[PDB]
């Protein structure tokens, strides 16, 4: 191998005492190699050679070796010196030409290396935030070099949640196999229970988070029957015959076509109001919204109640940005003008709904619930529209005229404290909204008899 | 009874030694500073707290607000920056046999995030090699594999984007003993045909540049690359690679056609590359200007400039997309004009106007747009000369150019009137 071999020698005998030890002296063991030999050779390999980028100290229970080959030891722990590049710099330090790894020989590494990815990726989303980083070829190459950072950060994610006849006689035994069958039995029951409820009226986190829901949860039970005991299990009674509980818990568990359910409903939530505060986020919410909601082709009920849960939360938005946009004491016009983008977010549902309807009559030619939800997203849209009229006739009013202006006035602070009734209480606002329909109605002919004036 | 809430520092006084101490225990530099309370409560969670088998000791030295002895319990640790981190109880091994099980690993100071990554990946199919797993793993093994795989190829792909493409030969799988793994390799050999047509000339233009050096430095990038491609695509073509295409074959055909087809696009390329050279000379005896005279110049040596493309087409001949590269031709003559135009006014010509007392500038400033007028004159003469296939279409093309000549001559006309005043 290099002359500075020195440097590597006391960063040896100072390191490999507390990895391979609890502090004092590590019996000398690097000597030992260089005199048989192959430990001399390999470690001047390591230190010099271009090719062979890597060393690995390996500590065996007490015994040391010294060699690039890498033996899982238990109960060992280890330090592992790489050189990478060829000839060692004698001229200088060789704690800054090697990087030094201690490695736990047969112990949890599956959460050390987790750690370490994790650690990995906190420090290259700071450079992220930091200047350039990546580098290399910049601008599309870093961007490509932040997509392979957010997938490493998503492996470390993935790895924290991750964190026949050798019985004999004993085989075949009524209460062995009884309870075997009987457990089985009750795992079908506890499958079951995740494998029905109506959908009702739900917000938009709830739908997309009880399907991921159902994505991460029947995926764990997938990871728990693929595990080769629990299979095992149903081995032995198929060995025993006792064939109810294998053929129940290969049919009966609905996990097969519930898993696909759980993996739409997760491709659904991946693909996708309630925090919009703006009449132009509002549209822009239901803009996204309606175009997440086209990957239809690829249960027919199943895709209607995620549509259902998109719309609802629509819905929310506009009446948010609306508000934002003292009714009565603000001028018509003025209130016409915000009133003119809520309405135009409100001609749009109008169109989706016509699009969704065209879409079930197809789908009634076919074959000789989502009627419902299709009403109600017709009765969404019908109530959406209501609010916009409103907004116009007080624009309407400001445009014409110190009379005209009056009339305005009068009509938004009607608004105004229908709107504060709905804002109350969430169950208000539906009982509160079909009583503030026949008091508008009212309230409207007054209003058109001082304008004709 | 080892060490606590000093175990760890006693053991990492002798085991980080800098290759020559072995010092044992307790560091006194740490216990001297005394920084910091917030470093003082999360070390003394780290000692007796459970729970947590993490400590970072970060030495980073010198470059910018360096964390040195950082270092804190997970947390962060930015950049030069040499520090480690222990194992400790790992949900809680402590109040009895200390921390046994720590895990201790050394971290130097100095993508190498990406390599790092790349290593966990090849840790993690050595362990799926080795046994099994206790059901943890389960059957997700293979697929956290696959997962890791997939990592690794957007990793090459990152590396080629900041690097030179290569994503193919990353996307080949390594040491295979499965189909879908070759699959996977496959798809992303199409991404790296897909990013040679998606880059283009006309891409650049429409983003302001187009000068006359930068675009046949463009052309001379886009050849290197499709020649680095064509030797990638070689070491892509693995005898293993094709027996992979023949057990299913339509999407090994598309890429195989895609390749044949930047082979071929890469010869024009080469064609149009060593265009490019001779439009780089050009730009040189542009690029190299310090913006004083040159137009006096420039006009007269505007015409032999226009002479030599003209020459340029038929020496190449199956030169691809020459109605193309035209546009990018007109495009490099109107931007070096545009820089030169704004170095004889700008700032200059406002301090002139404002003073009122310079003239011969104004008679100047006419000057530079004669420049641009020879340089239309020539383009013209060019087309004579050329016979035919005139193509240039600078009555759009040439709008831009146009479009500063006139409002360059509408200050003429009004600095001309200023002085009669």
């Amino acid at each position: 191998k290099y002359s500075k071999r020195i440097a590597w020698m006391k960063t040896t005998i100072c390191d490999s005492l507390q990895l391979k030890d609890m502090i004092v002296e590590e019996s000398f063991q690097y000597e030992k190699n260089k005199n048989l030999l192959e430990q001399f050779l390999s470690g001047e390999g390591l230190n010099k050679i271009f090719a062979y980028y890597q060393v690995q100290e390996q500590a065996q229970n007490t015994t040391g070796d010294l060699e690039k080959i890498q033996d899982k030891a238990v109960w060992f722990l280890r330090i592992t010196n790489p050189a990478d590049d060829k000839k060692k710099a004698s001229q200088q330090d060789g704690n800054d030409n090697d990087i030094i790894f201690g490695e736990i020989t047969p112990n949890t590494v599956p959460m050390l290396n987790a750690l370490m990815e994790s650690v990995y990726s906190r420090q290259i989303d700071h450079i992220i935030t930091e200047k350039i980083q990546f580098w290399g070829v910049a601008e599309e190459e870093q961007v490509l070099e932040f997509q392979q950072h957010s997938n490493k950060f998503s492996s470390e994610v993935r790895e924290a949640i991750n964190l026949d006849y050798e019985a004999i006689s004993g085989l075949s035994e009524s209460e062995k196999m009884q309870h075997y069958e009987m457990k089985f039995n009750e795992w079908i029951n506890l499958i079951s229970s995740q494998l029905r409820k109506d959908e009702k009226d739900a917000g938009p986190a709830t739908e997309l988070i009880y399907w991921r829901s159902r994505m991460q949860k029947i995926t764990n039970w997938s990871e728990q029957l693929k595990s080769k005991d629990f299979q095992i299990v149903k081995a032995s009674l198929q060995r025993h015959k006792n064939h109810d509980n294998q053929r129940p818990r290969g049919d009966e568990s609905k996990l097969n076509e519930a898993k696909d359910n759980v993996k739409y409903l997760t491709t659904l939530e991946k693909f996708i109001p309630l925090y919009n505060g703006t009449p132009q986020q509002i549209i822009d919410t239901l803009p996204a919204l309606m175009n997440a909601i086209k990957m239809i082709h690829t249960t027919t009920d199943k895709m209607t109640g995620l549509f259902i849960k998109i719309t609802n939360q629509m819905i929310k938005n506009c009446k948010d940005r609306i508000l934002n946009k003292m009714i009565w004491e603000q001028d018509p016009a003025e209130l016409i003008e915000v009133l003119g983008s809520c309405i135009k977010l409100y001609c749009e549902y109008k169109k989706c709904y016509n699009d969704t309807k065209e879409k079930v009559a197809d789908m009634p030619k076919g074959k000789t619930s989502d009627a419902q939800i299709f009403g109600k997203f017709d009765t969404f849209v019908r109530r959406l529209q209501k609010l916009i009229e409103i907004f116009s006739n007080i624009q309407q009013f400001n445009a014409l005229l110190e009379g005209m202006d009056v009339l305005t006035n009068k009509f938004k602070k009607i608004i105004d404290d229908f709107k504060k009734k709905g804002h109350n209480l969430l169950d208000t606002a539906n009982n509160k909204f079909d009583r503030d329909w026949v008091e508008f109605n009212v309230e409207i002919s007054h209003l058109d008899g001082e304008l004709q004036n | 009874m080892g060490d606590h809430s000093q175990k760890d520092s006693p053991e990492d006084f002798i085991i980080n030694r800098l290759s020559q101490a072995l010092g044992i225990q307790k560091e006194k530099i740490k216990k001297s500073l005394e920084t910091q309370q917030d470093d003082k409560g999360e070390v003394t969670n780290k000692d007796e707290f459970q729970g947590f088998i993490q400590q970072d000791n970060s030495t980073n030295i010198l470059w910018v607000s360096g964390q040195s002895e950082k270092c804190t319990f997970y947390y962060g640790q930015l950049p030069p920056i040499d520090k480690f981190k222990k194992k400790g109880i790992a949900i809680k091994l402590g109040l009895h046999k200390l921390t046994n099980e720590n895990v201790a690993k050394d971290v130097v100071v100095v993508l190498l995030e990406h390599l790092n990554s790349v290593f966990n990946e090849i840790m993690s199919p050595v362990m799926q090699n080795p046994l099994n797993q206790q059901g943890w793993t389960d059957l997700v093994a293979k697929d956290l594999m696959e997962k890791f795989n997939n990592y690794v190829a957007q990793v090459y792909v990152l590396l080629g984007q900041i690097k030179g493409k290569t994503m193919l030969p990353l996307p080949s799988h390594k040491l295979t003993s499965k189909d879908k793994a070759h699959v996977f390799e496959g798809s992303i050999i199409t991404w790296t045909k897909q990013i040679k047509n998606v880059l283009k000339l006309e891409p650049e233009q429409l983003l302001k540049y187009g000068n006359d050096p930068g675009p046949l430095a463009e052309i001379e990038f886009w050849q290197n690359k499709r020649d680095n491609l064509n030797l990638i695509d070689s070491q892509l073509k693995s005898v293993e690679v094709q027996n992979i295409l023949h057990f299913l074959k339509s999407t090994y055909t598309t890429p195989f056609t895609k390749l044949q087809a930047e082979v071929k696009k890469a010869r024009l390329e080469a064609n149009e590359n060593y265009r490019y050279l001779f439009t780089l000379k050009d730009l040189f005896s542009k690029l190299q200007e310090s913006q004083p005279s040159d137009f006096p110049t420039l006009y007269e040596l505007f015409i032999p400039i226009m002479h030599t493309i003209l020459l340029i087409y038929n020496k190449s001949k199956t030169y691809n997309q020459p109605p193309r590269l035209v546009v990018l031709i007109r495009e490099i003559c109107n931007a070096i004009i545009s820089n030169a135009q704004a170095f004889v006014d700008k700032d200059t010509i406002f301090s002139l106007i404002d003073s009122k007392e310079t003239t011969e500038a104004c008679d100047k400033l006419q000057v530079t747009l004669d420049v641009c007028s020879k340089f239309k004159d020539a383009y013209f003469e060019y087309k004579a000369k050329a016979g035919g296939n005139w193509k240039l279409t600078s009555n759009a093309l040439f709008v831009r150019l146009d479009s500063f000549l006139e409002r360059c001559q509408d200050i003429l006309h009004l600095t001309n009137t200023i002085v009669q005043f």
